[PDB]
């Protein structure tokens, strides 16, 4: 099993910067692959991006891309995602996710076995 | 017989291997059933294990139900090739077959309600990514996903045919270096791009043996250490022979530690073995470290220098005793 | 299922595999998606690196069109001995083949418009020539190029389909001395003399770690070194003591520059 | 050829412990696999339990499931039964079996090569 | 469903035709009757070698080209566009040599069968000495001048200079040993 | 990506001779053949010459064959084209490319990625 | 290219014995097998032997089996050919020459690539 903490959300006005962590525990080497959902209250789930176990290789979704960056630190077992140039289109609750070796696509939610309690960001513009 | 062989026709005649069970309608129940022979091999340094097993399945093709017949009617293998077989594959396979001597290992068995039983004999080289942090006090999850190609959850569903009873030979499984703890089953049902499939997985973890490597290296580093300690036990005068002591069991050591890390894949982090080998390379470099101080000082500081001999002599074995204590402790 | 047997029947009844879509006409745009599942090895001695993917090809063939039914036909692997398919093959690969347990690992999906889906799961080892010049603090770039055989661009056309999202599964790639940086996909025209034929490039970058070898390279040099200046702290009267550390450590980095250029080409 | 010998059995009450032993010889080699079989006095041969050579590896019947625990020990050639809250279901002659490396299937008496004089284990409520 | 000539490569001991993802063998038709018969093909082709020189050495390797069954009687063959008809040898790239010129030629062969048409493609390999000026010959003057070292301590360190001796007389063995090892 | 600057083009007398250099910068490894192309004024751009990433392998065209040499010196990752018993049918502007590793044929001028602004020679 | 040279031929009496040395020069390694052909003065020329790159394996014609044996010498690449038991049906100019590693059958004359001046045996 494996358990995931979020961290660093927080009201933030636009244009601004913010910090989110994700500490995790446990058989991390089983759900290597860790990924960022977002939920704002009236649309869906959201895929923001997600990263691999070396850390190298990345995948970011447009709307997110070019503004957040997503980081890894195993030496820690935390990830990171760095969001710049924040607009209140951003505001949702930021969630972490951990998937299976073998899971399938990265950007469904069913897929991924380990989520996290989600940390808020709102960005006032 | 020719009355038999008269059904088999009528019931060829017209079946289109292009389509499954209720083409357009409900998904077709695929029940899988798993008896294990043997694991041959079990590659850390390709990261895969090969596995030969039975691998059975079982479905309802309603245009091979036949009344007239009372019993269960077991086919030529040859039959398969003009049936419809599910698509099913194994997501994380290297290399596969199906064994061909004498005949195609494959059985058919039909029975007049319109179900199948599909028996294939399979070896597969599955990959098995391995966490060697703890090597080799490790141990390994290896898994065999068993998945649907073409046909998404809409066509096909797949269930593990007995729940937790569907797999057997795990009891079976000999291998020199590893042993089976466990096993389990799981039923999911992944998404791609292209559609949801169901999916099973069938896992082991696999617990190592140690005594491989306390003949291989853990004595000879162990006793290694031993020899370079023993050129305290040797008045400080004799400079060449506490020099090969030294030499020779510094030398010695990362010869190990090279010969142990050529066993292995070329992981980017340090094993639970390299450390033990890496402390035992301090405990030998330091033997002499110290008669290079000690013969430094023979006429500087003749008592001291006799004193850090009399006092080596007791430290550094209990030093490296209560070592081996704390990192087999740490590691079990 | 009668209705659609027939209606199967009727479009495999007159279709010449021979002929492309549009045989005398247009050429076939031919939509390319890889889907990686994971690269097996790396071999710096063989200049080499082995893949596993699904290759999925999407095009239209008009005599594969079916009005009456509403949806989309998945058909058993075995349709596709009976259909064209593009020549597809990888440039620069040494050994590739097409899984076989326990069907052949080949997905066709029929749509109303004639419109194919053509999968495959292929396992390449394909040709990475690699510049050593940096090693081990040296990074390539491994590629894997797709081409029609026979076909010229005025019989077919490549393209990505869905552009930069057209690849998946670099994310999944594990690899124990490498990590992927990035990936760049790229289409374009190749000319030969038989003619110009259509390429699309998938490339990688790897990163190599150096982990391994401060272990089995760096650290046994740096403590050989060492190793030699004890003898600077005996004094000079120790002629054999001085000696044996000269000389073994002398000998001992020889067979280290030897080994070390062992795993190498 | 393999002997085997049991022991351990013996009168216990109900809601009980009892630890039942097979001492092995011979060519234990050739026949790896170890079973666990019962005999009540009206009831058919029924499959207790199954260890493999490692001993890591185990089956158990599900009436017997949760209850009972199959270990082994190669250095004394011995596998052990311990049977804990038992019940007078249970009573029965308990038999240790031994099969070949390829016998099919472990549930089927018929498969095993060699077998011990049973123990008798009695549970009174 | 074509005849296709019953062309092989005489001194190949493992050739394929590659099959991924359709087999690689393309065919081009015009009106005149005339076929275009296109293989990707890996040899892996006989070259005995000549290591008398080694490791200044070169080495000719060669793929010959006959028909198996058809005689000169029933097949020709010559390179189609002369001295033109091979393209590529620009493109090979290998770590230990380098093509320092190809040849092609066109002869027919006798055998107790009949008179065969060959075609006969040639390279020159010249081996760079790279690889081996570090994995043998700095090893050996390396190992010679620490031999030499000896003569400048004192005749009375009889220890000392033996071990000068007997060290780099061993690791001498061991090196032409070693170096004969990734030799026939 | 790659840089090429060339150098050595001016005028020259009729049997004379001359030699061109390219001095290449950046991933030379990715783009391993080299080749010469020349542009009179009139014709379209004419096939020189290429040579290997090894320096072994070379090859010419018909028109320059046995009066022009190409060299390599991955030293100073330079290419060099000497022309000798210079024509006045030689007379062009002379540009130098790399080829990719698989980019098909050395003869079209579509395959090379990377090209250098090229060097005037003129033959009296 | 291969260079070969002959020498040993003369007059001798029916009965006699005779040896022919034959001396290589240049790529003897790329033709490796080497025959003996003689050609009487209205005959065709005729298969006398043959002898293997490793000098152990050989093969005679049927004439001349058992009275002639082929020995080589690759130190001084030199192959020799002693006749003994002479015929007046040897008389003929004896040929050395030297054929491609594959280049078809022992037999036939048109294979091999290279040959020497021959030498006139006469039996009296
Ligand atoms: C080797 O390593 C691999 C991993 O790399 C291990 O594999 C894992 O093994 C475990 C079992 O040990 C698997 O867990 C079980 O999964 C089944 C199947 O789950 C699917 O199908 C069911 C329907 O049958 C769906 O209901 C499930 O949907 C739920 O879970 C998914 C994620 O799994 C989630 O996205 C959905 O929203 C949905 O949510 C619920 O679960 C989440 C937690 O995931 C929870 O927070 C929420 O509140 C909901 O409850 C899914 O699609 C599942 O049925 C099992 O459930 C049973 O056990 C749990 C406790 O563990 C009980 O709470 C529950 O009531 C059931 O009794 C398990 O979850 C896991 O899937 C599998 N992973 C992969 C990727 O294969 C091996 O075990 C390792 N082997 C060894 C020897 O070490
Ligand atoms: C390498 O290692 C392998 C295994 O690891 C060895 O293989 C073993 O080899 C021995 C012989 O050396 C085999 O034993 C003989 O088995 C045959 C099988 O007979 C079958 O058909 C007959 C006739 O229909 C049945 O009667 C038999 O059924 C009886 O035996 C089976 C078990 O074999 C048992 O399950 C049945 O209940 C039934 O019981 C009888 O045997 C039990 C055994 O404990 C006994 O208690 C009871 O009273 C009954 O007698 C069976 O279906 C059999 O014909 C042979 O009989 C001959 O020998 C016996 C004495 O041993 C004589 O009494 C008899 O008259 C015959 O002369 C043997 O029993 C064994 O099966 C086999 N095991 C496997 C798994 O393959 C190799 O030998 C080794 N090789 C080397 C070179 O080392
Ligand atoms: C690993 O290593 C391999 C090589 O070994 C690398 O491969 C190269 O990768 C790059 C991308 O990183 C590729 O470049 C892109 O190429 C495409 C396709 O080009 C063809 O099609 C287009 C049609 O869209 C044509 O226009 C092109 O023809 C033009 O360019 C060619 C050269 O590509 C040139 O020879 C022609 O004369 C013509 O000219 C134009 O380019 C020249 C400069 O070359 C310029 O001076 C002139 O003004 C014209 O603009 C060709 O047939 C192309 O579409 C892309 O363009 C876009 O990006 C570039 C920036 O790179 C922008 O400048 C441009 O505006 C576009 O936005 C790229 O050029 C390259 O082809 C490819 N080569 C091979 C052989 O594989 C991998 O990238 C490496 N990977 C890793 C991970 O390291
Ligand atoms: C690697 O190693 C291999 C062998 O191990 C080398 O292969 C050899 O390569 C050379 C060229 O470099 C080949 O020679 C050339 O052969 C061709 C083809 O010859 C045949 O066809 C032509 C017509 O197309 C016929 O005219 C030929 O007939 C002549 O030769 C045969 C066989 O020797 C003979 O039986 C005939 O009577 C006739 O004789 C003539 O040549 C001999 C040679 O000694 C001479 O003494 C005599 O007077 C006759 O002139 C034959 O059936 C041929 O066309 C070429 O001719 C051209 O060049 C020569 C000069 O070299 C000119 O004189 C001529 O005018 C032409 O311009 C060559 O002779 C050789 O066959 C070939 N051998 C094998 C076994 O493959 C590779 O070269 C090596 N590669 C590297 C890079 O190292
Ligand atoms: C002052 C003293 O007792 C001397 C005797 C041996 C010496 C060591 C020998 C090995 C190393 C050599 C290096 O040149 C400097 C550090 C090292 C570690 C030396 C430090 C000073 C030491 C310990
Ligand atoms: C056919 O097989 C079923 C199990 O699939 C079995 O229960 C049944 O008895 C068999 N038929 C006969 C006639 O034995
Ligand atoms: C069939 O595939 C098309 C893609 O061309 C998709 O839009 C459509 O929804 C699919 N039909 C069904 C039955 O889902």
């Amino acid at each position: 099993q494996v358990q995931l903490q979020e961290s660093g959300g927080g009201l933030v006005q636009a244009g601004g910067s913010l910090r989110l962590s994700c500490a995790a525990s446990g058989h991390t080497f089983n759900y290597p692959i860790m990924g960022w959902f977002r939920q704002a209250p009236g649309k869906e789930r959201e895929f923001v991006g997600a990263i691999s176990w070396s850390g190298g290789s990345t995948s970011y979704a447009d709307s997110v891309k070019d503004r957040f960056t997503i980081s890894r630190d195993n030496a820690k077992n935390t990830v990171y995602l760095e969001m710049n140039n924040l607009k209140p289109e951003d505001t949702a609750v930021y969630y972490c996710a951990a998937k299976g070796r073998y899971s399938g696509g990265l950007y469904y939610p069913t897929n991924y076995d380990y989520w996290g309690q989600g940390t808020q960001v709102t960005v006032s513009s | 017989m020719s009355f038999v062989k008269e059904t088999v026709d009528k019931l060829l005649k017209g079946y289109d291997i292009r389509l499954r069970p209720d083409f357009g309608g409900p998904p077709v129940c695929v029940g899988m059933n798993i008896d294990i022979a043997s694991i041959d091999m079990v590659s850390e340094v390709n990261m895969d294990y090969t596995l030969t097993m039975y691998f059975q399945q079982y479905w309802r093709d309603k245009r091979l139900a036949y009344s007239g017949i009372p019993l269960n009617l077991t086919l030529d293998n040859r039959v398969a090739d003009q049936l419809w077989v599910p698509d099913t594959y194994f997501l994380n396979d290297k290399k596969s077959f199906v064994h061909g001597v004498t005949v195609k290992n494959r059985m058919i068995r039909l029975h007049p309600d319109g179900t199948v039983l599909y028996g294939l004999r399979i070896t597969t080289t599955a990959a098995c990514m391995m966490d060697l942090r703890r090597y080799p006090l490790d141990e390994q999850n290896c898994t065999l996903e068993i998945e649907s190609y073409g046909y998404t959850t809409d066509d096909i569903e797949f269930y593990w045919r007995g729940g937790d009873k569907a797999v057997t030979g795990v009891e079976r499984i000999e291998l020199p270096q590893f042993s089976i703890v466990e096993h389990r089953l799981v039923s999911r049902n992944v998404v791609f791009a292209t559609g949801a499939y169901p999916r099973l997985s069938l896992s082991f973890r696999l617990k190592r043996n140690i005594g491989y490597f306390v003949i291989q290296t853990y004595l000879p580093c162990i006793m290694t250490v031993i020899l370079s300690q023993v050129s305290f036990w040797l008045n400080r005068e004799s400079v060449p022979a506490r020099t090969v002591f030294g030499v020779t069991t510094v030398l010695t050591m990362t010869t190990l530690s090279i010969s142990a890390r050529n066993s292995l894949p070329k992981v980017a982090y340090a094993t639970a073995m390299d450390w033990f080998i890496a402390v035992c390379y301090a405990f030998v470099f330091s033997a002499l470290i110290e008669f290079a101080t000690v013969n430094y000082f023979t006429k500087s500081q003749p008592a001291r220098a006799a004193k850090i001999d009399k006092m080596s002599r007791i430290v550094f074995p209990i030093l490296f005793g209560t070592f081996n204590l704390v990192y087999w402790a740490t590691y079990l």
